[PDB]
């Protein structure tokens, strides 16, 4: 599953039309995309190479 | 909110939850550069090869 959630502020005055506002006119713009399933876990760096990336020398 | 808001402004933020547009368009570039140099060659050279009689003293 992938979830696409976006939260701010909007001056009612940018809003054209069909009710409609770029995400640049948006205060506050908190925009998530995140993803569920194995999909995403194959993106994981996997905890043992992540502690050598935090902590290994170089 | 009983404010008083003018019709042929341009609606510019005049308090303290107005929101404002941004473009960042910043693009910044300096550059520095020296050089110095110094050259001084000589070579002397002197011989005869051949001495006269009475120069031969010297
Ligand atoms: C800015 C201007 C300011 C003014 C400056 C003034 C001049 C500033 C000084 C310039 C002259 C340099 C001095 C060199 C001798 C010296 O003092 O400094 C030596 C160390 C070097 C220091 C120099 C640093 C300067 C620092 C720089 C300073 C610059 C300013 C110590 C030394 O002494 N070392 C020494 C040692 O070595 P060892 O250590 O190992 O033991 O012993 C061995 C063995 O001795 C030899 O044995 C031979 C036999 O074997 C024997 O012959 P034989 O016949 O017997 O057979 C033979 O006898 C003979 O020559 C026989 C006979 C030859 C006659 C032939 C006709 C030549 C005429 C030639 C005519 C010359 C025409 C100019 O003599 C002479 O009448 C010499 C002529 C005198 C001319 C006088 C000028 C009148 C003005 C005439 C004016 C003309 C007007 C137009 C024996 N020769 C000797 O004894 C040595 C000496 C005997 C002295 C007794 C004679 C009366 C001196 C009477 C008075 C002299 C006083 C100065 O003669 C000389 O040269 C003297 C040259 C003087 C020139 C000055 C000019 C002034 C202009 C005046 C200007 C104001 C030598 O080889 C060795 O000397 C050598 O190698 C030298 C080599 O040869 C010659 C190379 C010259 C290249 C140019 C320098 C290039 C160097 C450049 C790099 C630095």
């Amino acid at each position: 599953t992938e979830f696409i959630r976006f939260s701010g502020v909007v001056n009612p005055r940018t809003i054209s039309g069909s009710n409609s506002v770029p995400s640049t006119q948006v205060a506050d713009a908190r925009i998530e995309y995140v993803g569920n399933g194995y999909i995403n876990e194959a993106q994981n760096m996997g905890w043992l190479q992540r502690f050598f990336l935090n902590l290994s020398p170089m | 909110n009983y404010g008083y808001q003018p019709l042929f402004e341009d609606r510019r933020p005049r308090n303290i939850g107005d929101t404002l547009t941004i473009v960042l368009q910043e693009n910044v570039s300096a550059s520095k550069s020296s050089s110095a140099n110094a050259s001084r060659d000589g070579k002397t050279s002197f011989g005869f090869d051949t001495v006269p009689r009475y120069l031969q003293g010297l």
